RNA sequence: GUCGGUCCUAACCCGACCCGUAACUCGGCGUCGGGGAAAGGGAAACGGGUUUAUAUUCCCGUACCGCGGUGGUAGGUGCGGC
RNA sequence: GAGUACCGUCGGUCGGAUAUCCGGCGGGAAGCUGGGAGGCAUCGGCUCCCAACCCUAAAUACGUCCCGAGACCGAUAGCGAA
RNA sequence: GCCCCGGCGAGGCGCAGGCAGCCGUCGAACCGGGGAUGCCCGAAUGGGACCUCCCGCGGCUUGCCGCACUCCCAGUCGGGAGGGGGAACGCGGGGAAUUGAAACAUCUUAGUACCCGCAGGAAAAGAAAGCAAAAGCGAUGCCGUUAGUAGGGGCGACCGAAAGCGGCACAGGGCAAACUGAACCCCGGGCCGAAAGGUUCGGGGGAUGUGGUGUUGUAGGGCCCGCGGAGGAGCCCUGGGGGC
């Protein structure tokens, strides 16, 4: 329906699983030094390179 | 599993070895999705160990 | 035809020729090759030069034909040097080959000589 | 594809729970490279079944899925209690 | 014998029976590819005397080239005058440097040992190249080429190791004139040619 | 399988051979080949239901296309009309 | 060991100046009773050499890497980046 | 992260201070050496790329190998080479303007910046058709001086060497031809061997010259007479000791 080209699908894919907040456990583990992470991206704010 | 134990036997019995943990495998990662959460990378390293050593036997 | 060649020969004289040579290695002496040859005629020791037709590049046997007439040796053309080369003895081709001492094929040469003084002259 | 490497993970959620007990139909996570034809014998040599009809999607968490209907001589319900659920 | 003959012959071209036959060649040759081919040498004592064997591996080329100078493409930016010629150049290397390059890029495993003049018109020149395929088992046999196959000799032409390279590059004189040719070119700052 | 892309050519582009250039990742070139349209040309499916979120894609009903088989027939060796 | 040595002319280049090297165009040898150089040309002496074909280590340059050391900086410094 | 051989000697599971667990005394983790697996694109090479994805040929039995362009040897079988990458250093070509001259045109900036091509762990050079001058030296390259000198130059601004001398390091060999004329080289198979390399069948080259000879100054070499016939230095490692 909107036809995109399945290498195009696959690196939209990747991009989305990427962002998400650090795990909870890490910020335990690490005893609160990672806490936030490089490449939160909203799809508003920071556009992607298609 | 241990490669002593997996030398003494014949390339056919490895074959249905590893058949049976590939299904083994696929049964545990789905009920994950749902006790030793060790399982799966225990599985995956036999397997391994069972490939690399019929290979080794078949080069023979 | 190329611009060494100063008379055309027919075909029993060529015919003739190729046993003279093959003859007189058999039982005679015979040189074969340019340099070998053209070392012969320098010397005086032959009594006939025997010259193929499908040379290319001319530069290597343009210089016998003068060469022979100041030393009065005759000479006859032949058409191919892979005949001239086999009759000779060898599994690879020829251009010119000179026989020396010829036995057995004299009074082939002494006639194929007055032939071609004719057919010069 | 050689079969016992095809499959990668059942599933079991509401949509494929509901499929089961009412289409006779079981729901796989597969490898991408997969086609139609080798997630039938996969099936087939992995639980001694015949098929029905395969079908596919791949997506966006880059995975395949695939819905898998049995002839109706075969219960999806055995196979789903021989698995996990 | 036989090999003064054909040097006494191309000697002087003109004086002898090789103008014609040149005049006909050239009239064929002016149909033939650029670089092309050939069985035999046409001059044999100056190829064996460059470094010519009857062996496997070794492998003749005729090259055509264009006679003359080198005219420089029209300047887009602004110039001094002394900044602005065009027409009257000449290039810093030699047409046999520039043809043995040619046939180098056209035959790409081999390698060119040295080449020899062979012709001549109004608008084109004609060289023969020599060269070499050092993998073949003949050449690495033969000790007198079998350097051939080391490792910094390959791209021979296009550093300058040939003989017209050298030439061009101001390697044939020795004292008195010749101080800035050596060790290289670019170790005096350019200066030297 | 039936919707669109995977076929065809358009204006146009590229490679090889060939020519030029001190040379090139530069400039050309008739020919040979290859590409180039998700609104041009171009085989075949409609209605109703079902889900929190998909549907001419799942289910029900009733259809069509291509390829490949099986078995019969028209015909090969048959007719009606100025 | 020939379009070579050499002459003339044009363009570039050099401290090379009437005496540097490179290239193009027009001419063009001797060749062992032979040939070349000696800062304008030429003649005669004397001195030194044999081009136009090929290979060749060591002493030298560099550090995208490793090792050691320091009247070097010490988180706005020090590499842009602890 | 999988396997093996040695070492170490009890804990281990990356940056990374958690919940659950697992591996290890049948020698792990770690260290040294060696193997296996190794998706897609990319020189990218069976054929095509508006999306790192698609579409085919064969032949053997799904499982498998092969199928690009340019060239050499060949030859209707096959055996080989090249392409791309690399900070600085290296070789060969093409080649500006700002600027200074207190303007500016010869000059300078500068054979610089930048562009094109080609190699390696170093490259390039290299064994006098030389330097010198009443004496002599003796292949190349680098260091210090020669020297802001000879010399160039709107003789302006500016540019600018070498021989020699003192040192580092050392090394010299081969073709073409004359004379000889197949006495020669390569590939495969049958044998012998640790091997240097011999010997046999079948093929490819080569009289348009394979191999032998020979490589220099009034000289060297060839041929020609002759007396002499220490090429024996290298290479293979069943053996062997030492040392790093």
């Amino acid at each position: 329906a909107r036809n995109k080209p399945f290498a195009k699908k696959l690196r939209l894919a990747k991009a989305a699983k990427q962002n998400r907040r650090v795990p909870v456990w890490v910020i335990v583990k690490t005893n609160r030094k990672v806490i936030t992470h490089p490449k939160r991206r909203h799809w508003r704010r920071t556009k992607l390179k298609e | 599993m241990k490669p002593s134990e997996i030398r003494e036997m014949s390339i056919e019995e490895i074959d249905k070895k590893i058949r049976e943990l590939r299904l083994e495998l696929a049964k545990e990662r789905g009920v994950l999705t749902m006790e030793n959460p060790m399982v799966i990378r225990n599985l995956r390293r036999d397997i391994a160990r069972l490939l690399t050593i019929k290979r080794e036997k078949l080069r023979e | 035809k190329p611009s060494y060649v100063k008379f055309e020969v027919p075909q029993e004289l060529a015919e003739k020729a190729l046993e003279a040579v093959e003859i007189a290695r058999d039982t005679g002496r015979i040189r074969k090759g340019t340099n070998e040859t053209t070392k012969a005629v320098e010397r005086g020791q032959a009594k006939l030069v025997i010259i193929a037709e499908d040379v290319d590049p001319e530069e290597i046997v343009a210089h016998l034909p003068p060469l022979c007439e100041e030393k009065e040796i005759p000479y006859v053309y032949v058409p191919s040097k892979k005949e001239l080369g086999a009759a000779a003895g060898l599994e690879v081709p020829a251009a010119s080959v000179a026989i020396i001492e010829p036995g057995k094929a004299r009074e082939l040469v002494e006639d194929i000589a007055m032939k071609v003084k004719e057919l010069m002259k | 594809m050689d079969p016992y490497k095809v499959i990668i993970r059942p599933l079991v959620t509401e949509k494929a729970v509901s499929l089961i007990e009412r289409e006779n139909k079981l729901t796989f996570i597969v490898d991408r490279r997969a086609t139609k034809q080798d997630i039938k014998r996969a099936v087939e040599e992995m639980f001694n079944v015949k098929v029905a009809k395969v079908n596919t999607l791949v997506t966006m968490k880059g995975e395949k899925k695939a819905y898998v209907k049995l002839k109706p001589e075969y219960d999806a319900s055995e196979i789903a209690a021989r698995l996990g659920l | 014998g036989m090999y003064k003959y054909i040097r006494e012959a191309w000697k002087s071209p003109k004086k002898s029976y090789v103008g014609e036959l040149l005049k006909k060649r050239m009239i064929q040759w002016r149909r033939d590819p650029v670089v092309k081919r050939i069985e035999r040498p046409t001059r044999l004592d100056r190829a064996r005397s460059l470094g010519y064997q009857a062996k496997q591996g070794y492998v003749v080329v005729r090259v055509r080239v264009r006679r003359g100078g080198r005219k420089r493409p029209r300047w887009k930016g602004g110039r001094k005058p002394s900044k602005m010629g065009m027409v009257k150049y000449s290039p810093k290397k030699s047409l046999q440097w520039i043809a043995e390059e040619k046939a180098a890029r056209k035959f790409p495993n081999l390698e060119v040992l040295n080449s020899y003049w062979v012709g001549e018109d109004g608008m084109y020149k004609w060289f023969e190249v020599i060269m070499v395929d050092p993998h073949h088992p003949v050449i690495k046999s033969d000790p007198k080429i079998a350097w051939i196959a080391g490792k910094a000799h390959k791209g021979r032409v296009f550093r300058g190791l040939t003989s017209a390279g050298k030439r061009s590059r101001g390697l044939l004189n020795k004292g008195k004139g010749a101080e800035k040719v050596r060790p290289s070119i670019r170790a005096h700052q350019g200066k030297g040619k």
